[PDB]
C-alpha cells in the first residue's frame, strides 16, 4: 500500500492458482481492526 | 499347609522360557502369579506354553483348575489342548483338568480349587517335582465362598463378603508353596470387581501374589506376541540382590528406556522426530528395537502360525538385551529383532533381510 | 461428600483433562507452523537492520505493544504490560498503539489516556508481511509515524519453550539515518523523501518480527501451560478416584445395615 | 428350547428380562425367610442365572449338533454395570450389546454403544464376507472415538479425515426398527463405507443413499448380490465387481 | 401493594443467577446482561436484613419499588446499606401521607404510584 | 546465511551477485563498496565460480557490508521453472483495473507484470 | 412414525438432537465461553436456547404464579412451529419471545410487542 | 455487636467474606490458576492468603514443634491488626511475614528481617 | 548433634513440595535458588536398603546439606559423593566422628573444626 506497504500491494497485486497453497492466500488475508482512544473512552472501530 | 519347618528359606526364580516374563516379571518358584486380562489376548495359548515349558525345560506336570467355569470355554480349552497336543489321548499328557462350572452349586464351586490343588500337591510330595497349578478364576472362588457363607446363614462381612474371607484364602494359598521335596507354582486368573483394587476380594488376594502377569489389548494390537505388557507386568522378585546385579541393571534400564519412549510418543505425533536432542532420539530409535525384541514366536502357536517357535533360556534374555542397550546392534534394522529367538536369531535373520 | 456428587465431580475433571491434553497436542503442531515464520522473519530482520549496524543510528514517543486477543496462555499479556509500564514510567506521556486486545485491555486500565490507536484479530494464525505492512501503513497514516522523535516495539521474545521474555527493540526514524555516524561509508545515492520511506518500512518490518516472535513465544507458553494442566487434573483424577471407591464402599455398608437392623426385629 | 437343541435343530431364546426374574426369586426367599445378602438377594442368586445361561450351547456332532442361543435382557439403573445382578450376569455371558439413551436421543438407533459392546465369540461367527469388509470397521470407529472432542476449527487433514469417515459410518449403522437387512444387503453398504466411497457424500443424504443403492444393486447387479448370498465369501473378482458397481453409483 | 411492586421479582432473581453463572466464563458482557447483572446485584443486596428488625409493609413497599423500577441501579453496592434507612427516614419526614395510605389501604392506586414515583426520583438525585 | 524472504530464506559464500537496484542493475562481488539500495521488482542471480541461477523478486533492500557480507531482502520469489497463461490471464484483469486509490494499485501491477513478461 | 407420521417423528427427533448437542457443549461454554465455537455449533446453541423456551407454556391452573393467562396449543400448531424454528426460519427473533407463550403466533406478537 | 462492639463485629465479617471468596475460587485457581481471575478477585486472594497466614499463631506449649517461642496477642491487639490488613495498609508485604508471628508489630519486624 | 545441624529441615522440605509442584510458570531466581537445595536434600535422604548409618556420619551430610556445600556437585554425583566423603573423614578427621560418638552434642568448637573438612573435599 503505502511505502511501508508499497511492496505489499506490489506484492498483493503481484499476489493475485499456484503458490497460493496456504502460504500466500493467507498472507493475503489480514483480520486486523484499529480504534483511536480519547479523553479512557475510545473513538470508533474500523478494519485496519 | 507345609509347616514352618518344611519352609523354603530363600526365594527363587522359576524359569518359564518366555523372554518378557523371565526378564521383566520373573516367576517365583512355588510362588503365586496373578494373571490379568480377558479374551482376545491369547490367554489360553500362553497358559499352554507354560504347561509345555514347565514340562519341557524343568520336568514337571501342570494342573488346570476351572473355578466358576463357563462351560463353553471348558469345551474350547479341552479341544484346543488336544489340538495343541499338551493333552495326548494316544501318548502322554502334561496336564490334568479339574473343572467346576458356573451351573454347579456354591459348595461345588468353593471346593474345586482344593480338588485340583490336592492333585498338584501329590506331584510335589510323592514325585518331588516343580508343578504348575492353574486357577481360573481365583476371584469366582472367592465369590463362591461368599454364597456358601450366606446360605449357612452367617452374617456378611464388609461389602457383603464372607467373614471368613482372609482365612479361606489362606487355607488355599498356603498349600501352594515350595517344600524341600519340590514346588507348586500357581498362575491364577484374577478378575477385579468394578475395577476396584481396594475391593476386599482383590485386596485380600494380592496379599499372596508375588508377581502379576498382565496381557493387554494394546500389546496384541501392535502385533506383539505374547501380548504381555512389558511395563505393567511387575514381579516382586525383581530385586538386584535376588536376580543378581547384571540382570537387574539391564531390566531397570530397559524399563527406563521404554519409559522415555512412552512419553515421547506425543511430541513425535506433532513436531516430528525433528524435536529431539542427540541423546533423546538415540534411545527412541533403539527402544523400538527393544519393544520389537520382546515379541517372541511360540512353540504351541506353531500349529496356528507355522512359524518355528523359540524357547529363550534366561541367560540369552540377559545378554541379548544387554548388547542392545549399549548400542551394538544399531546398524541392524528393526524387522530382524521382531519375532525371533535369542540375539543370534537376529543375526541370521538380518542376513536374510540384507542380501 | 455424597456418592451422587463425587461421581459427577470426578467426571468433569476427566472431561477437563481431555480438553487440556487436546490443547497441548494442538499447540505443539501450531508451534511447528509458527517455527518457520520465526526463521523467515528473523532473517528479513537481518538484511533490513544490517544497514543500521553501519549507520549506528542511536535514538512524543511511540510505543507499539504486541500480543493477541486470546487468553488461556498464562502471563503472556500480564507481564508484557508490566515491562510496558516499567518503560512507561520514564515517559508518562508516550503514545501507544496496541496489537491484540488482551494488552490493550491491560494498559487501558492503567494508562487509559496514553493509547491513540489499537489493532485486533491477530494471534489466530501466523502473522504475515501483509499485516505487518498494513499496520505500518496505518501507523504512518493516522499515527504520524515519521514525525516521531522515537519509536519502540514491545513484544514477547521466546527464550525457550517453557519460558518467554518481555522484550523491547528500537525503530530508527529518518533524520537519524541521515545523521548516521557510519552512513558516509555507504555510497547510497537525496532524490525525494528517502529516509522517510525506510522508516515507514522499518516500522512495519520490525513490528512483524516482534509479532512473529511474540506469537511463537505465546504458543510455546500455551503448550507448556496446557501440558501441566493435564498433569494436575491427572493427579486430581487419581485422588477423586480413591475417594469415589471409599464412598461407594460405605454407601454399600450403610445401606446394608439399614436392612440388617430392619431384619432382626 | 433344549428340545430343539437336543433334536439337531437350532433355537434362540430371549429373556425379557433377567432383572425381574432375580427380583422374583428375591421375593420368594425373603418370605421363606432365607438369609439375605447384597441388596437382599440370597446367596444362590448367581447360581440361579448360571444354571440358566450355561444351558445355552453349541452341541457336538455326536449330539446332533443342535444349538441354543441366548439373548438375556438386563436392565441397568442409571447405567450401573456394578449393580449386583448386572455384575453376576455380565460375568456369565459371552459379551454384551450396550444401549444408551444418550445415543438414542442423538437419533442413533439402534442406540448401540460400540466401544462398550463385545462378543467374546466374535470373529468365528461372522459371515466370512461381512468379516472381510469390516476388520477395518472396528479400527476406524475406534480412532473416531479418540478424536471425537476435536469436533469443536483448525484440525490437520489427518484427524480431519478421521472425522469424515466416523460420522458417515455411524450414520450407516442407524437402522429403523423392524427392518433387518439380509447379509448380502449389508456387505455392499459396509463396503462403500469402509473403502471411502461416502466421504464425498454429505451426511444427511446417507439416509436415501442406502435405499437407492440397494434397489439399484438389485436391478443392475443382482448377480453379485446372489454370489455373496450363496458363496458367503468375496472373490478377488467380486471385490472389483462391487468396487466397479459402487464407483458407478457414486458417480451417478 | 407488595404484590404490585413485586411483580416478577422472584422469576427475575432466577434469571439473575442465570446470567451470573454465565458470567463465570468471564467473557465480555453486552448491555443486556450487564444491565440485568447490575439490577440483580442491587436487588439481592436490597433484601439483606438485620436480625430482630422486622419492617412494616409501607417500609418494605417503597424499597422494593425503588429496586424493581431501577432507581437504585446507579448507586454503589456498599452504599445501598445507607440508602435504605436514609430513604425511609426521608419518606417518614416528608411523604408520610403516602406511607400511611399504603398501610391503611394496602393497595397502590394509580395516583399513589405517581406520588411514589416522584418521591423516589426526587430522593435518588440527592 | 544472507538472502531472505519472510517465509523462505535462501542463500548462505558467493563469487558474483546481480541485483535490480533503485537506479539500474548493479553487480556486487569479491570486494565491493558498502552500499544500501532499494531493490526494484526484477530478476536476480547468484554465483559460485561459474554457476548460473536466476530468481525473480518482488522488491526490497540490498546492503553491502564493510565486513564484506552482502544482504539481500525481498518478499516473494527458480527462474522460468516458477512463473505464461498464468501471467497472461492476470495481465488482462490487471490492465482492466487501472481504468478504475484503488486503480492506483493497478498501476503498480502493470509495471511489475510487463517486466515479468520479459523472461 | 407409524403412529404420528414421519414429519412429526423427524421434528421431534431433531428438536431432541438439538438440545442433546446444546447439553453436551455446556462444558465448553462454561470453560472457553461461547467464543470458542464452530459456526454450526454457535447456531445449534442459538436454536437450542430458543427451543428450550418454546417448550414452556403458561398453564391456566398456574395463573396464581405467572399472572399470565393460560395458553392452550393445538398439536398441529406445535409441530408446525417447531419445524419452522428448526429450519432457521426464525433465527432473528430474540430468546425471550419464545418464553411463556402459546403458538408461533404468540412468538411473533411478543417479538414486536417487546421491540415496541 | 452488642457484646464485642460494631468494629470487632465488622472486622470479623469482612475477614470472613474475604476468606469465603478465596474459598469460592478454590476451583478456578486449581485449574486455571491466578492469571484468569479478574483484578478485584486477584487482590482478595492475596489478601485472604495473608489473613489466613496471620490467623496462625505460635503457641508456647507447642514450642517443641515450631521452634519459635510462643506468643500471646490481646483482643484489642488482634482486631486493630486485622482491620489494618483489611484496609490494605500492608499489601506491600510478602505473604510469608504474616505466617506464625504475634500481632501486627511482629509482621513488620519479620518483613524487615527477610528484606535482608 | 543432628537437631543442631538440621534447623527446621522438616517444614523446609514440606513446603518445598508445594512449591516445586507449582513450577510445571516462570524463571524466579528467588524460589529457583531454593530449589537447588530441596533436590540435593532429597537426593541426600536416599538410603539403599540394609544401610544403617551412625549418627556422627549423618551430621556432616546434613551440614553440607543445609549449609549448601554440595550445590556445585552434580545431581547424579550426590549419593556417589556420600561414599567418597566418608572415606575422606574416616582416616583424617577421625576425632570429629569420635567426639560426636561420645557426647552426641556439638560445641562451636566442633563446628568450625568440621567447616574445614567440608569445603576441603569440595575442592579435592
Amino acid at each position: 500500500m503505502s511505502y511501508a506497504a508499497y511492496l505489499n500491494v506490489a506484492a498483493q497485486a503481484i499476489r493475485s492458482t499456484e503458490l497460493q497453497t496456504a502460504s500466500v492466500t493467507n498472507r493475503s488475508q489480514t483480520d486486523a481492526f484499529y480504534t483511536q482512544y480519547k479523553n479512557a473512552s475510545e473513538p470508533t472501530p474500523m478494519t485496519k | 499347609p507345609p509347616s514352618f519347618a518344611e519352609q523354603s528359606t530363600s526365594a527363587e526364580i522359576l524359569e518359564t522360557g518366555i523372554k518378557v516374563v523371565d526378564l521383566l516379571a520373573p516367576y517365583a518358584r512355588g510362588g503365586k502369579i496373578g494373571l490379568f486380562g480377558g479374551a482376545g489376548v491369547g490367554k489360553t495359548v500362553f497358559i499352554q506354553e507354560l504347561i509345555n515349558n514347565i514340562a519341557k525345560a524343568h520336568g514337571g506336570f501342570s494342573v488346570f483348575t476351572g473355578v466358576g467355569e463357563r462351560t463353553r470355554e471348558g469345551n474350547d480349552l479341552y479341544r484346543e489342548m488336544k489340538e495343541t497336543g499338551v493333552i495326548n489321548l494316544e501318548g502322554e499328557s502334561k496336564v490334568a483338568l479339574v473343572f467346576g462350572q458356573m451351573n454347579e452349586p456354591p459348595g461345588a464351586r468353593a471346593r474345586v480349587a482344593l480338588t485340583g490343588l490336592t492333585i498338584a500337591e501329590y506331584f510335589r510330595d510323592e514325585e518331588g517335582q516343580d508343578v504348575l497349578l492353574f486357577i481360573d478364576n481365583i476371584f469366582r472362588f472367592t465369590q463362591a465362598g461368599s454364597e456358601v457363607s450366606a446360605l449357612l446363614g452367617r452374617i456378611p462381612s464388609a461389602v457383603g463378603y464372607q467373614p471368613t474371607l482372609a482365612t479361606d484364602m489362606g487355607l488355599l494359598q498356603e498349600r501352594i508353596t515350595t517344600t524341600k521335596k519340590g514346588s507348586v507354582t500357581s498362575v491364577q486368573a484374577v478378575y477385579v470387581p468394578a475395577d476396584d483394587l481396594t475391593d476386599p476380594a482383590p485386596a485380600t488376594t494380592f496379599a499372596h501374589l508375588d508377581a502379576t502377569t498382565v496381557l493387554s489389548r494394546g500389546i496384541s494390537e501392535l502385533g506383539i506376541y505374547p501380548a504381555v505388557d512389558p511395563l505393567d507386568s511387575k514381579s516382586r522378585l525383581l530385586d538386584a540382590a535376588v536376580v543378581g546385579q547384571e540382570h537387574y541393571d539391564v531390566a531397570s534400564k530397559v524399563q527406563e528406556t521404554l519409559q522415555t519412549y512412552k512419553s515421547l510418543q506425543d511430541i513425535i505425533a506433532i513436531l516430528g522426530m525433528d524435536e529431539l536432542s542427540e541423546q533423546d532420539k538415540l534411545t527412541v530409535e533403539r527402544a523400538r528395537k527393544i519393544q520389537r525384541f520382546l515379541s517372541q514366536p511360540f512353540a504351541v502357536a506353531e500349529v496356528f502360525t507355522g512359524i518355528p517357535g523359540k524357547l529363550v533360556r534366561l541367560k540369552d534374555t540377559v545378554a541379548s538385551f544387554k548388547a542392545v542397550l549399549e548400542g551394538k546392534y544399531d546398524n541392524i534394522p528393526e524387522h530382524a529383532f521382531y519375532m525371533v529367538g535369542g540375539i543370534e536369531d537376529v543375526v541370521a535373520k538380518a542376513e536374510k533381510l540384507a542380501a | 461428600a455424597t456418592l451422587k456428587e463425587v461421581e459427577m465431580r470426578l467426571k468433569s475433571i476427566k472431561n477437563i483433562e481431555k480438553i487440556t491434553k487436546t490443547m497441548k497436542i494442538v499447540a505443539s503442531t501450531r508451534l511447528s507452523k509458527a517455527e518457520k515464520a520465526k526463521i523467515s522473519a528473523k532473517k528479513m530482520d537481518e538484511a533490513e537492520q544490517l544497514f543500521y549496524k553501519n549507520a549506528e543510528t542511536k535514538n512524543k514517543e511511540l510505543i507499539v505493544a504486541i500480543t493477541s486477543d486470546k487468553g488461556l496462555c498464562g502471563s503472556i499479556h500480564s507481564q508484557l504490560a508490566k515491562a510496558v509500564r516499567r518503560h512507561l514510567n520514564d515517559q508518562p506521556n508516550a503514545d501507544i498503539v496496541t496489537i491484540g486486545d488482551k494488552i490493550k485491555m491491560q494498559l487501558l486500565r492503567t494508562h487509559p489516556n496514553n493509547i491513540k490507536l489499537s489493532i485486533n484479530g491477530i494471534g489466530k494464525d501466523a502473522p504475515t508481511f501483509q499485516e505487518s505492512a498494513l499496520i505500518a501503513d496505518k501507523l504512518l497514516s493516522v499515527m504520524k509515524a515519521g514525525t516521531y522523535p522515537k519509536i519502540s516495539i514491545f513484544y514477547n521474545d521466546p527464550v525457550s519453550s517453557l519460558s518467554f521474555e518481555p522484550s523491547e527493540k528500537p525503530i530508527f526514524n529518518a533524520k537519524t539515518i541521515e545523521q548516521s555516524p557510519s552512513f558516509g561509508k555507504f555510497e547510497i545515492d537525496t532524490d525525494a523523501n528517502v529516509p522517510r520511506d525506510l522508516f515507514e518500512y522499518t516500522l512495519a518490518n520490525q513490528m512483524l518480527t516482534a509479532m512473529a516472535q511474540g506469537y511463537a513465544a505465546e504458543i510455546s507458553a500455551r503448550r507448556n501451560a496446557m501440558d501441566n494442566a493435564s498433569k494436575n487434573a491427572g493427579d486430581m483424577i487419581n485422588r477423586y478416584s480413591i475417594l469415589y471407591n471409599r464412598t461407594r464402599q460405605a454407601v454399600i455398608t450403610n445401606e446394608l445395615v439399614d436392612i440388617i437392623t430392619g431384619a432382626s426385629s | 428350547g433344549e428340545w430343539f437343541r437336543d433334536n439337531g435343530k437350532h433355537a434362540l431364546i430371549v429373556y425379557d428380562d433377567l432383572s425381574k426374574q432375580a427380583v422374583a426369586y428375591r421375593q420368594l426367599s425373603l418370605l421363606l425367610r432365607r438369609p439375605p445378602g447384597r441388596e437382599a438377594y440370597p446367596g444362590d442368586v448367581f447360581y440361579l442365572h448360571s444354571r440358566l445361561l450355561e444351558r445355552a450351547a453349541k452341541l457336538s456332532e455326536k449330539e446332533g449338533s443342535g444349538s441354543l442361543t441366548a439373548l438375556p435382557v438386563i436392565e441397568t439403573q442409571g447405567g450401573d454395570v456394578s449393580a449386583y445382578i448386572p455384575t453376576n450376569v455380565i460375568s456369565i455371558t459371552d459379551g454384551q450389546i450396550f444401549l444408551e439413551a444418550e445415543l438414542f436421543y442423538k437419533g442413533i438407533r439402534p442406540a448401540i454403544n460400540v466401544g462398550l459392546s463385545v462378543s467374546r465369540v466374535g470373529s468365528a461367527a461372522q459371515v466370512k464376507a461381512l468379516k472381510q469388509v469390516a476388520g477395518s470397521l472396528k479400527l476406524f470407529l475406534a480412532q473416531y472415538r479418540e478424536v471425537a472432542a476435536f469436533a469443536q476449527s483448525d484440525l490437520d487433514a489427518s484427524t480431519k479425515q478421521t472425522l469424515v469417515r466416523g460420522e458417515r459410518l455411524t450414520q450407516l449403522l442407524k437402522q429403523n426398527q423392524y427392518s433387518p437387512l439380509a447379509t448380502e444387503e449389508q456387505v455392499p453398504l459396509i463396503y462403500a463405507g469402509v473403502n471411502g466411497h461416502l466421504d464425498g457424500i454429505e451426511l444427511s443424504r446417507i439416509g436415501e443413499f442406502e435405499s437407492s443403492f440397494l434397489s439399484y444393486l438389485k436391478s443392475n447387479h443382482n448377480e453379485l448380490l446372489t454370489e455373496i448370498r450363496e458363496k458367503g465369501e468375496l472373490s478377488k473378482e467380486l471385490l472389483a465387481s462391487l468396487k466397479s458397481a459402487t464407483e458407478s453409483f457414486v458417480a451417478t | 401493594a407488595l404484590k404490585q411492586v413485586a411483580g416478577s421479582l422472584k422469576l427475575f432473581l432466577a434469571q439473575y443467577r442465570e446470567v451470573a453463572a454465565f458470567a463465570q466464563f468471564g467473557s465480555d458482557l453486552d448491555a443486556s446482561t450487564k444491565q440485568t447483572l447490575v439490577r440483580g446485584e442491587r436487588l439481592t443486596q436490597l433484601l439483606k436484613q438485620n436480625q430482630y428488625s422486622p419492617l412494616a409493609t409501607e417500609e418494605q413497599v417503597p424499597l422494593i419499588y425503588a429496586g424493581v423500577n431501577g432507581h437504585l441501579d446507579g448507586i454503589e453496592l456498599s452504599r445501598i446499606g445507607e440508602f435504605e434507612s436514609s430513604f425511609l427516614s426521608y419518606l417518614k419526614s416528608n411523604h408520610n401521607e403516602l406511607l400511611t395510605e399504603i398501610r391503611e389501604k394496602g393497595e397502590l392506586s394509580k395516583e399513589l404510584l405517581a406520588s411514589l414515583k416522584s418521591a423516589t426520583e426526587s430522593f435518588v438525585a440527592t | 546465511l544472507q538472502f531472505a524472504l519472510p517465509h523462505e530464506t535462501l542463500y548462505s559464500e558467493v563469487t558474483q551477485v546481480n541485483l535490480p537496484a533503485k537506479s539500474g542493475r548493479i553487480g556486487v562481488l569479491a570486494n565491493h563498496v558498502p552500499t544500501v539500495e532499494q531493490l526494484l521488482p526484477g530478476v536476480v542471480e547468484v554465483m559460485e565460480g561459474s554457476n548460473s541461477k536466476k530468481f525473480f523478486i518482488s522488491g526490497g533492500f540490498a546492503t553491502v557490508q564493510p565486513d564484506s557480507q552482502l544482504c539481500v531482502t525481498a518478499i516473494e520469489a527458480p527462474l522460468e521453472s516458477f512463473s505464461e497463461n498464468i501471467k497472461n490471464l492476470l495481465a488482462e484483469a490487471k490492465k482492466n483495473v487501472s481504468s478504475s486509490r484503488e486503480a492506483a494499485e493497478a498501476a503498480i501491477q502493470v509495471e511489475v507484470l510487463e517486466n515479468l513478461q520479459s523472461v
